[PDB]
Order: C-alpha cells, then structure tokens, then sequence
C-alpha cells in the first residue's frame, strides 16, 4: 500500500480525464479462472486508488488474462515479467 | 512477529515477546505478561477505543459503532481498526460454552426494506468474521432490526449518531 | 472507571448541521410521492430488452459526470469496442445528465442513462453489428 | 477341503426356511428377487460342491457360502426368492444383482469388489462399502441416512435421501441425484470426490487437503465453507454466503447470493468464475459488493 | 398454472408447480399446460417448450 499511495501521489500531478486499468497474467489452469483473477485484482486496484484523491471523471478497468503477452520466455509463475498491471491515460491539455 | 491484516487467523504468540525483551528479567517479563493478559486491562483497552461493555447478571454485552467499524453504507469492514477486533476476539475467546447473539441497527433515515437489508447485511459481515477465527457454526445467531428499538432520540443529531451500532449479547450458560 | 459512549467524531459545524436537517425532509416527501406514483400507475416493461449485455460489455467502470450525453455515451462505446451512432437532430436546449457512481458494469451505466435521458433521448445496443445508437426525440 | 477342478456347473433346487437377513462370501455370482411365494434358493454351482456350497439358517437368518474350508472354488451362482430382507452383507470379490426390492429399511455391507446392481425402491437408513467395489444405486427414498467410507469405493445413487452427516477419508468417490435435506455436516480428509444436487437449508463444509467439493448444482440457502492447503470448492448459495479459504486452496462460486463475506488468509482465493455471456446477468447492489 | 425449476442436471430436470406439486421431466416428455420439452440447458438455468415460451429460475 506504500507503492499504491506512491502511485496515487504520482498521478495527483497531472489534469486527465479517463484513466484505464488492465490486468493480465500467467497461464495457470483455464481460460477462466484468471480472466477472473484479472478482472478481481484491477478492481481492487482501481477502487483504492479511487479512494485516494484522483480527480478523474472515469476509470476504467479490464482484466484481460494471459492473452496478449509481452515477452516469449514464459517459465516462471507470478514471477514471470509478463504478469503485470497497466495503468495508461492521456494528459488532457 | 504480527501480520496486521488479521495475523492470517492465526493466534499471536504474543507472551513470548515480552518475556523476550526483558530477558534480552524472566520475573519481570512474567509479570508484564501476566497483567496485560487478564481480563480487566482487555476491558480497559476496549474502553480505550470505542466499544463498550455492561455486564449484568449472567447476560454480557458489546456495544460497536459502524461510524468507525464499517465503512461508510457498505457491508465491507473497516481494515485500520484491526485492534479492537483483534480484541474482541481475545476476550470471546474466554467464554467457550456460550452461544452468541448478533444483532445490527440503523437510525431512521430512508427505506424500510433498504434499512433491514443493510442491518441484515452488517450482521452477517461480523457473524462470519466471528466464525472465521474458530467459533463454531452451531454457538452463533445473527439479526438485523431496523430502527426498531432506539436507544436515543432521532430528532437531534448526536443521539442520531449513537442509535447505528451493532450488538453483540452472550449467556453464561 | 472513566465513563465514555461509543460514537466520538470530529467536530461539527452548525452550517452542515441545518443543511442536514433540510436534506432529511426533502428525502422524505420524495419517498412517500414516489410510492403514490408507483401505485397510481405500475410500470410494465424493462429496458433489458432494448439494451442487453454481451462480451465486454462485462468490463467495469466508476464515473463522475456532470455534462451533455452525447460525448459521454462516445467514450463508454470506445471503451467497449464498439462503433457509435446518433439518429435524429440534437435539441438546441442541450440534454444534460448527471451520474456519479462507483464500479458497475458497462451495460447498467448504459441503463441508468437512458433512464435519466427520460422523455428527449434513447439508447440502443445491436450486440451482432456491435452498435451503441443514441436517438434523440421528436420534440420541437 | 476340497479344489474345484474335474467338475462343471449343474443345475440344483433347494428349498429355505424363512430369513430376513443374507450374509454370502466367496467368489460368486448372486441375483435378487421378490415374490410371495415359498422360501428358495437357486445353486448353479458343481454336484460335488453342492456341498460345499452351504446354505445354513440361524435365527432367521441365512448363510450363503463356503462350508468345510474353501481351498478353491470357481464359479457359484445363486438366485433367491422371497418375502422381507433386511440386512444384506457381501464379502469375497463377486457380483450381486438385483431389482423390484422393497422395504421399509435395510443395511448394506458391501466388501473386497462386489460389482451391484440394484434397480428397486429400498430406503435405507445406513450403508457401508469397505474398498475398491463400485456400486449403482437406482432408487432410494429414505427419510434418514448416515453415510460413512474408509477404503476406495466408487458409489453412486439415485432417489430421495435427507442426508445428514458425511465423513470422508480416502480415495472415495460419491454421487446423489436428488437431496431434499435440512442441514448438511461434510468433513473430508485425504483426497474425496463429491458430487451432490438439490435443495439444502444449511451447509457446513469442511475441506482439509487434496479434497474436492462438486457442489455446483446444489442450490444451499446457508453456507458455511472452510478450506485449508490444496482443496476445491464449488459453491451455489442463494440466500447467505460465508467463505475462508487459507494457503492455496480455491473456492468458487456460481451464484450471487443476496450477502456475500469471504476471507483470504496466506495464498487461498476465491473467485467468480461465471459465465459472462448470459443475455440476464445480474449486477451487485450496495449490499452484495464487497472486494476480495 | 405457472411452473418454475428447482435443480438441473444434464439429463434430468426437477420442476414444482403453482399449487406444490412436485415433478421430474427428462429430454422429451408430456407436460400439461407447456407442450413439449426440446432442449434441457444445463450452464443456463432455462428449459425451453415447445409453446414457444421458457421455464426458468423463481426470484
């Protein structure tokens, strides 16, 4: 939480209008069952930092599983580089 | 050490601290120890946060707010006031015959339906949290009423403020 | 034995203190008109129907929106993939809506708009050509 | 004491005294039937262990098996007919079958690969299966039962059953078609497969490790689940839910009940994992919304 | 007479009346007051008739 609060004093700075959060990971048992892990950490994630004081007007939030994959080397598990959590806006004027 | 979202519901070895500190006297650490785990400075430290304890004859009651232990108009559980939950399992947990009643309330403002499902809701949130920590599923009962017995007077705004809360009643036998 | 009750808050100001007051009657008269208006006349039909939910629709959003409709429901079809469309001509008295919530799916912020746009506006959602359709009355 | 070899299978007719209860072991073959006839059993076995094939009565009750010492035997077939059964006990690696049964209540004791086959309406309030014997149930309609396993059977039954307590400790597996019960007690242990549907007004789940739950389609209105390391649950409740799931074991959930409180505890998750395409998908209220 | 599901298996479906009467219709059976049944789903909660118009879930 000391990182989450690093973030949300971060994104304090700057004036915006939509942020959006994507959640993806590693392949464990289904399609399923981390398409929802996904879905339920970017909602954690987004409502903490919604609680913190983002002055934005919408968030969104999307899990997407392991579909799109950054990197080919696939051997570790959660310590894999290509499960991770992405959190993109545009700067508005 | 202490894990301070809920020590994984694991109980703390909490003694073995303080008996490492002043041996680091065996005496001394026995008798810190030997204080602070007896029941009337738990009561003290319940008294020290915001809950409140009346015993009357063989009944025993606890009196919580939601203004600090809910946040606000949800069932979800207010995770920076751990202590005082950590405390009140330390005190149920000397009274392991007993069965156990919870029972949740509102003031007035909204809807009826609206003010039983959230009283219902809350009472569900502590029974389960109760549960989790090692009571057993037949010693517990939880009810929400609405504003169907107050304590105070709704029409002013303190006594308003005293009449949401949660209670939580048990026997001796 | 130092005697204390339970609720101990921050301070209050007498200015919150009267707009509370005035906030809790307003609620009470828009409680008991809004049960005369349910029992006068008992609604019928549901705009599931006309807006029904899919694939990514399901992704979520929080929202605090205080504007015209049109820009708005134009960012919730981009989020969702989907392709916008307006049907009819836009009022010269804007219509404005106002919606603040926190983490519902994509298809009930959708409702509750076409709820709010009442008797000027109506959204649409065709799942197979993957068409979010704004149109606006035939009024003036 | 005698072996089998040099004599085939023959055609045999005896007849039995009155019996409300069958006790058979050895290496057989046994068929069931009901009627209001006489008493009778029916041997298909070799003349010269006709014999050895002892059908004996004490006490009302009937003794079909080996007699002077089993060295060998291969192949004995009885039929049987009669009135009331009560108490029916297999042991010694066989098949027994059987159909059109009724009764008010009888116990099974089914040991060491008995392959059965019934195909009546019998409401029993107790059964037992020692180890490694499937068995095919169709047709229960009791208003009690008590269920205990110990070994690896692999049982399945049908009917109407008020179930009210389950204990599991092997490598068993259980399925029940129907369950119209009122409070449920499950404890499993080393690595158990359930499978239950129906209507259930509480239930208590308790899940140790390498234990799996398939209680989707067991729509409960009370659920009380506690999962410890490497355990499977899969939960449909209605009314109130209440979940603890510890270091890595899973729980997941196919219904949105009206209350809903989980717990993690070091690496346990519990998840949604429904289907998100349904076109009448239900959203969570004020009341329902809490964040794992 | 309405009728509503109480549990569903593949295969199999447990259906209780208006008046509490209970009943358990398989793939393709007589049911008074639907017509036939054609398609038992299992994922979803709803068994189609052949009147045109879906059993489901009681709220």
């Amino acid at each position: 939480y000391s990182l989450l609060n690093e973030i949300a004093a971060f994104l304090k700075q700057f004036r915006k209008i939509a942020i959006t959060v994507t959640s993806y990971s590693s392949k464990y048992v289904s399609v399923k069952r981390e398409r929802a892990l996904t879905l339920a950490r970017s909602r954690v994630v987004s409502e903490y930092l919604w609680s913190q004081g983002v002055d934005s007007r919408i968030i969104f939030t999307q899990g997407l599983g392991s579909d799109k994959p950054i990197t080919s080397y696939t051997l570790g598990g959660d310590r894999s580089p290509n499960a991770r959590v992405e959190i993109t806006f545009r700067r508005a004027v | 050490c202490f894990h301070p979202p809920y020590n994984n519901f694991q109980p703390d070895r909490r003694a073995v601290k303080r008996v490492g500190v002043d041996t680091g006297g065996g005496t001394v650490g026995l008798v810190a120890s030997i204080y602070r785990d007896s029941k009337r400075k738990i009561i003290r430290d319940l008294q020290k946060q915001d809950i409140q304890y009346v015993e009357y004859g063989d009944t025993r009651t606890l009196i919580i707010p939601t203004d600090k232990y809910f946040m606000f108009s949800s069932p979800r559980l207010n995770e920076i006031c751990y202590p005082g939950l950590n405390n009140v399992i330390r005190l149920l947990n000397f009274y392991p015959q007993s069965t156990i009643y919870v029972a949740g309330f509102t003031d007035n403002v909204g809807s009826r339906s609206h003010k039983r499902k959230l009283s219902q809701a809350q009472a569900e949130t502590m029974m389960t949290f109760l549960w989790a920590n090692g009571i057993a599923a037949k010693r517990l009962k939880a009810e929400g009423y609405g504003d169907k017995n107050a304590i105070s007077d709704n029409a002013i705004i303190h006594g308003s403020a005293q009449n949401r809360r949660i209670e939580i009643q048990w026997f001796t036998s | 034995m130092k005697f204390k009750k339970p609720p101990i808050n921050n301070p209050s100001d007498d200015a919150t203190i009267k707009l509370a007051e005035a906030a809790v009657s307003v609620s009470d008269s828009m409680l008991e008109m809004a049960k005369v208006e349910k029992v006068i006349t008992p609604p019928s039909k549901d705009n599931t129907l006309t807006i029904p939910n899919a694939y990514n629709l399901q992704a979520r959003a929080s929202v605090d929106w205080s504007g015209p409709i049109e820009e708005l429901t134009a960012r919730i079809a981009k989020a969702a993939h989907f392709r916008f469309r307006v049907l009819g001509k836009s009022p010269s008295v804007p219509v404005l809506i106002s919606i603040s919530t926190k983490d519902e799916s994509l298809a009930e912020i959708l409702r509750d708009i076409d709820y709010q746009a009442g008797k000027k506006a109506s959204i649409h959602v065709y799942p197979n050509s993957q068409v979010v359709e704004l149109r606006y009355a035939k009024i003036y | 004491e005698v072996k089998k070899q040099g004599t085939s299978s023959t055609r045999q007719f005896r007849q039995v005294s009155s019996f409300n209860q069958i006790v058979v072991q050895g290496r057989l073959n046994v068929n069931l039937h009901t009627g209001y006839n006489k008493p009778e059993v029916m041997l298909r076995g070799d003349p010269r262990d006709l014999v050895q094939v002892r059908t004996i009565v004490k006490q009302n009750t009937l003794y079909v098996s080996l007699g002077q010492g089993y060295p060998d035997y291969g192949a004995v077939t009885v039929d049987i007919k009669t009135k009331f059964l009560n108490r029916f006990r297999y042991e010694g690696a066989g098949v027994v079958t059987g159909n059109n049964l009724r009764t008010s209540y009888l116990d099974l004791y089914l040991a060491n690969e008995g392959t059965t086959r019934l195909a009546g309406n019998i409401g029993l309030q107790k059964l037992e299966a020692v180890g490694n014997g499937v068995t095919q149930i169709n047709g229960v309609s009791s208003r009690n039962l008590q269920i205990v396993l110990k070994g690896d059977p692999k049982v399945l039954i049908s009917g109407f059953v008020n179930l009210r307590q389950l204990d599991m400790y092997g490598k068993g597996t259980l399925s029940l078609y129907w369950i119209k019960s009122d409070t449920l007690t499950i404890r499993a242990k080393k690595a158990a497969k359930i499978q239950l549907a129906g209507i259930v007004n509480r239930l208590d789940v308790e899940l140790w490790d390498f234990a799996q739950f398939k209680g989707k389609y067991l729509r409960a209105q009370r659920s009380f689940v506690k999962t410890h390391d490497k355990s499977v649950a899969e939960i449909s409740a209605v009314n109130h839910q209440s979940s603890l799931a510890t270091d890595a074991s899973d729980i997941y959930y196919y219904n949105l009940s009206k209350t809903r409180a989980d717990f993690m505890a070091f690496n346990g998750s519990v998840l949604d994992m429904r289907e998100w395409g349904q076109s009448d998908l239900k959203d969570f209220d004020r009341y329902n919304k809490q964040f794992p | 007479i309405i009728y509503y599901i109480q549990a569903v298996i593949p295969g199999r479906a447990w259906l209780i009346g208006s008046n509490g009467s209970t009943l358990t219709v398989r793939e393709g059976s007589k049911i008074p007051g639907y017509g036939m049944v054609k398609l038992i789903d299992s994922l979803q909660g709803r068994i189609l008739t052949s009147s045109g118009q879906v059993i489901k879930f009681s709220q």
